[PDB]
DNA sequence: TTTCTCGTTCAGCTTTAATACAATAAGTTGGAATTCTAAAAAAGCATTGCTTATCAATTTGTTGCAACGAACAGGTCACTATCAGTCAAAATATTGAT
């Protein structure tokens, strides 16, 4: 089962903007990264945003 | 002491300190020593904080709406360790004991380290229901039962006086293991060509004898005398003798005909051996049976059947073939409760009624 | 703090709403909870004594409603058992009581009685008679008899999906009761000519009917016939009991069980020579 | 069940200024840490304060 | 859920000085006893001035 | 105008079927990791006139990298004073007898 860009963001702790979610995908802030299918992205069921930074 | 507080521990938990090298080390309240863990600040403190799940060290606890009733006692995580020392003396088979340990291990990573008269019924329900929301309902039932008998033996040793676990209910499973018809049987046997030869022989032998996959890999060519098949079940312990004159017309499989095939092609000390002329495990037989299932392409509703389902299909066939009492003594089963809960369909085939 | 009985009964209903059960079933329990509301004061659970619980329970037993007392006692007990799970109280003062044993007083139906009711159903519409013969020839429950469509019949069969249990059976259109003079086939075709609708049993307006009106109008023809019984007059559901009782002596017992929709087994036996 | 910084401060013994709430997170005075998800912390349903001193 | 020192004393019949009320705290003359938040005390809405001896 | 006519949901009750309660014994199903084995790739086989490397003895420019000398951790023992734990000091409350 693979959720879409909107469906995935509609299940997070706090729904954000479509363009915002698109930014994480480009910043690899989505583990695991979505898969390209057609024109939209397909995220994983247990997909959750992470922070690739160690201050 | 020499150093009560400092400008270094000021950003560190009670355990764990910081050396003159910017490194951190966590003390040990069992010897007074410590190990170096971490180079960063928010890492050593975020590491020496979950062992710190037990500052009892000050703080007490209280949820929303509750009562009070306590005094003093000891830990409990240790009781789970003493409980295992009692189960090993109850005289249990070497397979059931492992089933208990796996559950006790789940209780370890489920409930917080806590005394025994602290873990309220509400806390046990939060962990129990957590497995239900995941779908694993059959697990919550065993985890509850095990965690229930643990406290029972605890009260009998002067530690607890009540059994909070007996307050909460147990999940009710529905068994979503789809059955296997006679038509889907040939569909799998036909796709079992890519798989070894012992698979098809043991697949038919498991439907002609209606025995367990475990005892199916324990039969030798010495257990056959005067045309009988002496089989000693390990699960229950029942002893039966299967005649080598049986036959299933619904699938066109003769008992004697199937036996001989395992004497020429296979060959060995056991009825069902491997290509290396050696006995196989009960987990490898049903393993390859899966491959032919997925390779088939057929679809079901719920959870795909299994090699053990062959035992069920064997019973349903023998029913209409000969009689009902026949598909009861062969399965090494007695009583009068499962004989009916093993003939059902469970949302698969319509129970058609005929003029008879 | 936050205690009290009523406050809990409100947080208890939502719990049963997530149990995942039938609609009508959830309603049955609610009616029991409301009875407890006007049956016991509004005070903490730890204050409620076993005496007050039995004082209300027995009050419904003397009124004649002993059956209701059993469910109300079995439901009120579940509430407390789930209350302890939350950590509200420590004991269930309901497990100390005793449920009143009630005996079924709903009389059965015979062959002579049925014939007297069918003829008295003349004043009634033209679908009741069909519903009677059908409920006795199929031996099905009134609940599913109303949800039967002509699309269910497939090549001489009658696919019926029981709502109560959920059993799936297929009654062939070849059955016939040899005691009243009714034929499955002749009965079905009689419904296609007279009624004429999407469902086997419809109204005069060619539209499905509720299961509460099928047994309702049957009652009118019961009291209109002028037959006396012992206890409580049989109902439309009794046609199901009469159906099996007839098929057991018409064909076989293993047939009546398969017709009703049963799976497991659960008067004047004969002492054979051997 | 995870909540926001605003929703969490609403379910405490005493709601304080948002500034003070952010301070506790930075000073690591809550078990477990909120963990920044984008640009807004996400408290855990069991994340309570601890408070230190010297 | 709780009430500040001022919000609790203001509801009283004879609102005494802040100091005096703070003294009934250290002398446990108030039961149920108040808890210290950060710099102020938040009593209970049912907290009363139990005058004994 | 005025009267004949049926289906619903509500609510206090009654009745029909499946699942009981627990410790016991496995069975299933997605991989993980070691080892057998056929599948692939590099190398030996095969050989001869012609092309390229073999290397001393000694002077001169070049350079990899160990040899150390400090600084930043890396890991264990001690500084410095009272926590950490358990028994006695000092005299009468409380309990037992006159």
């Amino acid at each position: 089962m693979y959720l879409t860009l909107q469906e995935w963001n509609a299940r997070q702790r706090r729904p954000r903007s479509l363009e915002t979610v698109r930014r994480w995908v480009r910043e690899s802030r989505i583990f695991p990264p979505p898969v390209k299918d057609g024109r939209e992205y397909l995220f994983h069921e247990s997909a959750v945003k992470v922070d690739l930074n160690r201050p | 002491m020499g150093r009560r507080r400092s400008h270094e521990r000021r950003d560190l938990p009670p355990n764990l300190y910081i050396r003159n090298n910017g490194y951190y080390c966590y003390r040990d309240p069992r010897t007074g020593k410590e190990f170096g863990l971490g180079r960063d600040r928010r890492i050593a403190i975020t590491e020496a904080i979950q062992a710190n799940i037990e500052l009892f060290s000050g703080h007490k606890h209280k949820p929303l709406t509750a009562r009070i009733n306590s005094d003093n006692s000891v830990t409990l995580h240790s009781w789970l360790d003493r409980y295992e020392k009692i189960l090993a003396s109850r005289g249990i088979k070497q397979k059931t004991l492992i089933n208990y340990m796996s559950k006790i291990k789940a209780i370890r990573r489920g409930l917080p380290d806590a005394p025994l008269e602290d873990i309220t019924t509400k806390e046990i329900a939060a962990m129990l229901n957590g497995y239900i929301d995941e779908g694993k309902a059959a697990s919550a039932k065993l985890i509850r039962s095990t965690l229930s008998d643990a406290f029972r033996e605890a009260i009998a040793e002067g530690h607890i006086t009540t059994n909070h676990v007996a307050a909460t209910r147990a999940a009710k499973s529905e068994v979503r293991r789809s059955r296997l018809t006679a038509d889907e049987y040939l569909k799998i046997y036909q796709a079992a060509e890519s798989s070894p030869c012992w698979l098809r022989l043991a697949m038919e032998l498991a439907v002609v004898t209606g025995q367990r996959v475990g005892d199916l890999c324990e039969m030798k060519w010495s257990d056959i005398v005067d045309g009988y098949l002496y089989v000693e079940q390990s699960k229950t312990g029942v002893k039966i003798a299967i005649p080598t004159a049986l036959h299933i017309d619904a699938l066109g499989i003769s008992m004697k005909e199937t036996l001989d095939k395992c004497k020429e092609i296979l060959g060995g000390e056991t009825i069902i051996a491997s290509t290396r002329r050696e006995p196989l495990s009960s987990g490898t037989v049903s393993r390859y049976f899966m491959r032919a299932r997925k390779a088939s392409g057929l679809s079901f509703e719920g959870d795909p059947p299994t090699f053990h389902e062959l035992r069920s299909l064997s019973a349903r066939l023998y029913e209409k073939q000969i009689s009902d009492k026949f598909a009861q003594h062969l399965l090494g089963h007695k009583s009068d409760t499962m004989a009916s809960q093993y003939r059902d369909d469970r949302g698969r085939e319509w129970d058609k009624i005929e003029i008879k």
